[PDB]
C-alpha cells in the first residue's frame, strides 16, 4: 500500500494496490506419436542437384 | 516543489481575481443579504 | 500452441476434422490433443488484482 | 474532513503533474530518457532514430496529461454551474427547492470563500417537539359544508381547533378562517359541531 | 414526405372571451433515465500480454501508463458507486409500510412490494426487471455470472449496493412519501391521512380543496386506470 | 463472499453504517481488542410509521439548523511550453 | 515485432477510457438530473413547468 | 555532460564522491566542480512564456 500510494503514510480506507495473481504449476507438453526419422539432412550431401 | 516544475517548461498561471477580491466580493455579497435582503437581487 | 492454463473437459460436440478452435479474440479457447484426440479446454487461474 | 472534495482539487492537479515528470524519465525504447545524452554520443543520422521513439512517447503523454483536465474541468464547471445556481436563488433568496438549498426548510444562504470552492451555509428549519393529534377533513354545521381557508382542521379530543400545518397554533374556528362550500354528503369523515359568529 | 408539423390550431383570442375547464384528467407518465454503469476492471499486462516479463520491461521504457489508466477506471468505479449513493442515500430512515391498507379506495398494489417473491420489488418492477435483459452477446452470458470469460485481466466488478438494497430503499421512499407526504424530508416524519395531504396538493397546483372530497371516487378510478394503462404499456412492447 | 474471499478481517452480523464499501451490501470498519470488522451493512434506522386515516402529529417547536455545504469554483490553471517539454 | 503490438493494445486503452470517461460524464450528469428530479419531483411538489 | 545554465552556489549538504545531484526528473541540478571540488548549482536560467 505504501508503494502504490507513494508514500510513507497511508491513510484509511480501501486501496486496490496489487493487480497480480495467475501462477505457473506443472508443465504439459504434448507432441504426437511419431518416431521414424525422415530423408531431411540427406538430401544436401551429395552428388546429383 | 515548485521551482522543479518551472524548469521543465511547465508554469502555473495566477487568477485574475486574488481572494481578497474574492473576500471583498463575499463580504459584499453578505452586506447586502443582510441590509437590502433580496431586493438588491432583483433591482435596486 | 503454448501458454499457461487450466485443462477441463469437453463433451458438446463439433465436427470431425481440424485441430483448433479460437475465440472472438483470435486467441485459442479449446485444443487439440495430438495422440488421444480429444479437447481440453483452456480456462486460466487467478487473473485479476488484490 | 468535508474540504477532502476541495483536497482532491489539489491531489488530482499534483498527481498528474507528478506523473509527467516521471514520463520524462521513461525512455520509450530509446538509449537513454534524458535528451542530450543521446546528442553527445550520436549523429544525427543515428540520433534520429532514438529521438523518433523518444518524442512519440513524449508526444502521446503529454496529449494523454490534458485530457484529464478536459473532463475534470468540465466537471468542474458544471459544478461551478449548480453553484451559481444557488447563489442566484439560496443564497439571494429564500427558494422552494426541496434540499437544492439544503435539508430542512430554507431561511437563507451564506457564502465561504475556500481556495478553488466556496463553502455554503444553508440555514434551515427544522421542526421539533411533535404530538399526536385528531384531525377531520371537513366540519358542517348546520348542514352546510365547511372548509379551512388556511391550515387544518385539528383537536385536542376535548375541542375542534384550528392551527396552520407547519406549526401547532390552536385556533378557535371562526367564519373568517374557514369557507363554506356546498352541503355534508359527499364528505366522509365529516364532523357535525358549531361553527363561531364573531 | 415532408414532416408533418404538428396539428395546426389558431386557437380563437378574443379580447373579452376566455376558456376556464369544468373537468379534468388526473394522468400519470413515466420518465426512465440511467444511473451509473457496470463496473469494469482491466489489467495491463495481462491484457497486452500472456504472462511475458519482457512484455514488462519493454512496457518500463514506456513507463507505467496503464497505471493511470488503472487510476482512471478505479475513478469511474468509484464514481458508479457515487452515483448510486446520490440517487438512493436521499433519506435517513427505513420507513415501514402499515399492514392495513386503506387509501381511500386507492389501490396500490401495483407498485406495492411483492412479499410473495423473495425479490421484494414491485410487480411492475418485477416486469421491468423481466423486460430489460443481458441477452445482447455471449460476452455477458457468463459475465453476468462468476464463472468467466478468460479476456486476460478484464473483469466485470459487482456493485456495493444490490437490487433487493435499493428496492428497500425506494419501498422506504414509497412508504415515506405515501405515510408522512413530503414531510419526513424536512426532518422527521409526520403522518397524515390521504385526503388533506392531496388537497393540499390541490392548493399545490392552485386549486382549493373541496373538490377533492366531491369527486375522490371519481379519481380513486382514474388512479387506477391510469396505473392499468402503464402496466399495458409496460406489458407491450413499447 | 460475493465480491471473492476477503481475509485478514471479522466477519460479524451487525448492521452499522458504511465505513469502507467493500461490494454487494458488504462494508468494513476497525473496531476497539482492535480488530477489523466486516459487516452486511446497515440501510438505515427502521421507522415503523404509524398511520391513522384520521389522526395526524404536528410539532410544536423547532430547530432551526445552519447545514455547512461544499462546492468547487476552480481547476488550477496550470499550462506548459510545449516543445520545452519535449526538448529544453 | 512486439512494440507496434504493444502499442496498438495500449492505444485502445487509452481510446476506450476517453470513451468511457465521456460515457461517465454523460451518465454521471443524468445521474446529478435524476438525483435532482427525485429530490424535488418525489419529496416535494414542484411548481416548475413540465 | 553538455547543456546551458546559471552557475550558483548550491551551499547545502551534499553527497561526499559523486559530482552530481539530481531532482525528481534527474537532471543535474547540482554538480561538484572536477577541478576544485565545490558543489555548483547549475540551474537553466530565467525563461518563461511571454
Ligand atoms: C547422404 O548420406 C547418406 C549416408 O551417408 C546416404 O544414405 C545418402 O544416399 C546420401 N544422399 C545422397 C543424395 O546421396
Ligand atoms: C496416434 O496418433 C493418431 C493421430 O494423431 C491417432 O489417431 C492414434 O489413435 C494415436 N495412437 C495412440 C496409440 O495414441
Ligand atoms: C377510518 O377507519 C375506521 C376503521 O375502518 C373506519 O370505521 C372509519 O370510517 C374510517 N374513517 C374515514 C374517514 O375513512
Ligand atoms: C374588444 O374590441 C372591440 C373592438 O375595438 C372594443 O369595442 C371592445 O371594447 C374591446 N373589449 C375589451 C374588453 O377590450
Ligand atoms: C451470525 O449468524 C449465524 C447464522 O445466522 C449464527 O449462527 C451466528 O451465531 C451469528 N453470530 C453472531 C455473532 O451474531
Ligand atoms: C588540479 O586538480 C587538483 C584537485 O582539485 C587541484 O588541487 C589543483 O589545484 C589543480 N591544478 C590546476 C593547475 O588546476
Amino acid at each position: 500500500t505504501k508503494c502504490t500510494l507513494k508514500s510513507f503514510t497511508v491513510e484509511k480506507g480501501i486501496y486496490q494496490t496489487s493487480n497480480f495473481r495467475v501462477q505457473p504449476t506443472e508443465s504439459i507438453v504434448r507432441f504426437p506419436n511419431i518416431t521414424n526419422l525422415c530423408p531431411f539432412g540427406e538430401v544436401f550431401n551429395a552428388t546429383r542437384f | 516543489l515548485i521551482c522543479a516544475q518551472k524548469f521543465n517548461g511547465l508554469t502555473v498561471l495566477p487568477p485574475l481575481l486574488t481572494d481578497e477580491m474574492i473576500a471583498q466580493y463575499t463580504s459584499a455579497l453578505l452586506a447586502g443579504t443582510i441590509t437590502s435582503g433580496w431586493t438588491f437581487g432583483a433591482g435596486a | 500452441l503454448t501458454g499457461t492454463g487450466v485443462l477441463t473437459e469437453s463433451n458438446k460436440k463439433f465436427l470431425p476434422f481440424q485441430q483448433f478452435g479460437r475465440d472472438i479474440a483470435d486467441t485459442t479457447d479449446a485444443v487439440r490433443d495430438p495422440q488421444t484426440l480429444e479437447i481440453l479446454d483452456i480456462t486460466p487461474c487467478s487473473f485479476g488484482g488484490v | 474532513s468535508a474540504l477532502g472534495k476541495l483536497q482532491d482539487v489539489v491531489n488530482q492537479n499534483a498527481q498528474a503533474l507528478n506523473t509527467l515528470v516521471k514520463q520524462l524519465s521513461s525512455n520509450f525504447g530509446a538509449i537513454s530518457s534524458v535528451l542530450n545524452d543521446i546528442l553527445s554520443r550520436l549523429d544525427k543520422v543515428e540520433a534520429e532514430v532514438q529521438i523518433d521513439r523518444l518524442i512519440t512517447g513524449r508526444l502521446q503523454s503529454l496529449q494523454t496529461y490534458v485530457t484529464q483536465q478536459l473532463i475534470r474541468a468540465a466537471e468542474i464547471r458544471a459544478s461551478a454551474n449548480l453553484a451559481a445556481t444557488k447563489m442566484s436563488e439560496c443564497v439571494l433568496g429564500q427558494s422552494k427547492r426541496v434540499d437544492f438549498c439544503g435539508k430542512g426548510y430554507h431561511l437563507m444562504s451564506f457564502p465561504q470563500s475556500a481556495p478553488h470552492g466556496v463553502v455554503f451555509l444553508h440555514v434551515t428549519y427544522v421542526p421539533a417537539q411533535e404530538k399526536n393529534f385528531t384531525t377531520a377533513p371537513a366540519i358542517c354545521h348546520d348542514g352546510k359544508a365547511h372548509f379551512p381557508r388556511e391550515g387544518v382542521f385539528v383537536s385536542n379530543g376535548t375541542h375542534w381547533f384550528v392551527t396552520q400545518r407547519n406549526f401547532y397554533e390552536p385556533q378557535i374556528i371562526t367564519t373568517d378562517n374557514t369557507f363554506v362550500s356546498g352541503n355534508c354528503d359527499v364528505v366522509i369523515g365529516i364532523v357535525n359541531n358549531t361553527v363561531y359568529d364573531p | 414526405y415532408t414532416m408533418s408539423l404538428g396539428v395546426e390550431n389558431s386557437v380563437a383570442y378574443s379580447n373579452n372571451s376566455i376558456a376556464i375547464p369544468t373537468n379534468f384528467t388526473i394522468s400519470v407518465t413515466t420518465e426512465i433515465l440511467p444511473v451509473s454503469m457496470t463496473k469494469t476492471s482491466v489489467d495491463c499486462t495481462m491484457y497486452i500480454c500472456g504472462d511475458s516479463t519482457e512484455c514488462s520491461n519493454l512496457l518500463l521504457q514506456y513507463g507505467s501508463f496503464c497505471t493511470q489508466l488503472n487510476r482512471a477506471l478505479t475513478g469511474i468505479a468509484v464514481e458508479q458507486d457515487k452515483n448510486t449513493q446520490e440517487v438512493f442515500a436521499q433519506v435517513k430512515q427505513i420507513y415501514k409500510t402499515p399492514p392495513i391498507k386503506d387509501f381511500g379506495g386507492f389501490n396500490f398494489s401495483q407498485i406495492l412490494p411483492d412479499p410473495s417473491k423473495p425479490s421484494k420489488r414491485s410487480f411492475i418492477e418485477d416486469l421491468l426487471f423481466n423486460k430489460v435483459t443481458l441477452a445482447d452477446a455471449g460476452f455477458i452470458k457468463q459475465y453476468g455470472d462468476c464463472l468467466g470469460d478468460i479476456f486476460n485481466g478484464l473483469t466485470v466488478l459487482p456493485p456495493l449496493l444490490t437490487d433487493e438494497m435499493i428496492a428497500q430503499y425506494t419501498s422506504a421512499l414509497l412508504a415515506g412519501t405515501i405515510t408522512s407526504g413530503w414531510t419526513f424530508g424536512a426532518g422527521a416524519a409526520l403522518q397524515i391521512p390521504f385526503a388533506m395531504q392531496m388537497a393540499y396538493r390541490f392548493n399545490g397546483i392552485g386549486v382549493t380543496q373541496n373538490v377533492l372530497y366531491e369527486n375522490q371516487k371519481l379519481i380513486a378510478n382514474q388512479f387506477n386506470s391510469a396505473i392499468g394503462k402503464i402496466q399495458d404499456s409496460l406489458s407491450s412492447t413499447a | 463472499t460475493r465480491a471473492g474471499c476477503l481475509i485478514g478481517a471479522e466477519h460479524v452480523n451487525n448492521s452499522y453504517e458504511c465505513d469502507i464499501p467493500i461490494g454487494a451490501g458488504i462494508c468494513a470498519s476497525y473496531q476497539t481488542s482492535q480488530s477489523i470488522i466486516a459487516y452486511t451493512m446497515s440501510l438505515g434506522v427502521e421507522n415503523s410509521v404509524a398511520y391513522s386515516n384520521n389522526s395526524i402529529a404536528i410539532p410544536t417547536n423547532f430547530t432551526i439548523s445552519v447545514t455547512t455545504e461544499i462546492l468547487p469554483v476552480s481547476m488550477t490553471k496550470t499550462s506548459v511550453d510545449c516543445t520545452m517539454y519535449i526538448c529544453g
